[PDB]
DNA sequence: CGCATCCGTGTAAGCACAATTTAACACTTTTGTCAAGC
DNA sequence: GCTTGACAAAAGTGTTAAATTGTGCTATACTGGGAGCCACGGATGCG
């Protein structure tokens, strides 16, 4: 089932959000394995710390939507 | 032919039953199907058949 | 050269000092947060 | 939509105290353990 998570939670929700989840891959280190602070993922590009702070909350609100939220309910005990 | 008890057959064929339940959308994922089977809901027996 | 008998075998430290490791405290840097405006 | 600056909380550096661990010393005389509640096959001396 954990591998199935790598098929669902890791993949499909990312395809439908573009960089709104692409930054999340760097946030928790889904690529290269490193979770990264706001500056580290921001300083290399033209986005500031506060903007990433806002984007994280926006993504959290977006994924709280019932349509996306209901799918992942079964992968959390 | 041989007669096999329902309780025994379900426990032997649990993974096949879980797969078939997931395919027919009775369960969302593997954990959901396993939990449904462990409670022995009425819909499990038809899939086992 | 074959048989009888012998052997191998599957009831009583504690102290002192030095050295290393671990925690507690203090301050400083960094991170996330909030409002407000550009 | 994005940026700036003050602020609170969490994460580092370093010093210090403490707990935890390792090594050495003690001069009446004492000097050689104590446990313990079988049958089978292969080989060598003898007649």
């Amino acid at each position: 089932s954990f591998t199935l998570l790598q098929d669902q939670l890791q993949s499909v929700l990312e395809t439908l959000s573009e960089r709104e989840a692409g930054v999340v891959r760097l946030r928790f280190g889904l690529t290269d394995g490193q979770p990264r602070t706001l500056d580290e993922i921001g300083q290399v590009y033209g986005v500031t710390r506060e903007r990433i702070r806002q984007i994280e909350s926006k993504t959290m609100s977006k994924l709280r939507h019932p349509s996306r939220s209901q799918v992942l309910r079964d992968y959390l005990d | 032919q041989c007669g096999l008890p329902k309780l025994m057959a379900l426990e032997l064929f649990k993974p096949f039953v879980m797969k078939r339940l997931v395919d027919l959308n009775h369960a969302q994922n593997i954990k959901s199907a396993k939990r449904m089977v462990e409670r022995q809901r009425p819909q499990v027996w038809d899939v086992l058949e």
